[PDB]
């Protein structure tokens, strides 16, 4: 039913932003602690675009993976039309606020860089 | 070398297509089909990322500090580690298409608009030469374009 696949959604997108978060902990209790070359900089701000990307791009992933798991169920007349559409609001409500919290701890780290 | 040769069509065009805001206007491969679709897709998922994380973007474009050509190299480490955990999806592919595109757009600022097309070049370098054999699996970019589309 609808209601399994926009909860893996938002399972998929807590756990995505979940470990976002624990990367770019572990990368800045690092880059506190190490006395930081120009390039052991440089590798650390590689690896934070990095976890970013990441994080944007599997958050992406099960957003559109739950696209296609509605797009299914109204092949297999299991979801009429209407609630098809109260999915896709919910996934796309869900992507906006995912992305919101990459946006924010992907600020957040650019600050520790700069200041912290 | 096909699918090298269509992935380094659909991804350098778009970049210089976000780079200029102008849309090409060439013949490609496909007059009607895979390519095209694969480019309207791009636009369309692609735009959105660059939207909803104008922010996350921005202030990695900032830091990784692109100037020239040997900053370039460095998004191929960005690439290679984003895959390092094993896993592969397309909404990672799109994602690092669509950052590509954003320092695209900063290149062509700061007049270093020779840059693009190694850009995309290096893109699809590693994609292909690291994910060759996923993405034949995947069904290559017939499968990109069933994966976002939205009917």
């Amino acid at each position: 039913d609808p209601k399994k696949v926009l909860d893996k959604a938002k399972d998929q997108a807590e756990n995505r932003v979940r470990e976002l978060k624990q990367v770019l902990e572990e990368l800045y209790k690092e880059a506190r602690k190490l006395d930081l070359t120009q390039e052991m900089r440089k590798k650390l701000i590689e690896r934070y675009a990095a976890a970013i990307i990441r994080a944007i791009g599997d958050i992406n992933n099960a957003i559109y993976q739950a696209k296609q798991e509605a797009e299914k169920l109204k092949k297999a007349g299991l979801v009429n039309s209407q609630q098809l559409d109260e999915l896709l609001r919910r996934l796309d409500e869900l992507q906006k606020e995912a992305s919101r919290k990459a946006n924010e701890y992907g600020r957040e780290f650019e600050l520790k860089l700069e200041y912290g | 070398d096909e699918l090298y040769r269509q992935s380094l069509e659909i991804i350098s065009r778009y970049l210089r297509e976000q780079a200029t805001g102008a849309k090409d206007t060439k013949p490609m491969g496909r007059s009607g089909a895979t390519s095209r679709k694969a480019l309207e897709t791009l636009r369309r998922v692609g735009d959105g990322v660059q939207r909803n994380h104008e922010t996350a973007f921005q202030g990695m474009l900032r830091k990784l500090d692109i100037k020239n050509e040997d900053d370039v190299k460095s998004l191929s480490r960005v690439m290679i580690h984003v895959f390092s955990d094993g896993v592969t999806n397309w909404g990672r592919i799109v994602t690092l298409i669509s950052f590509g595109a954003f320092v695209a757009k900063h290149l062509k600022t700061i007049n270093q608009e020779s840059c693009i097309e190694p850009l995309a070049e290096s893109i699809t370098d590693v994609l292909v030469r690291t994910k060759r054999d996923w993405l034949v699996k995947q069904r290559g970019w017939d499968g990109f374009v069933e994966f976002f589309h939205v009917e």
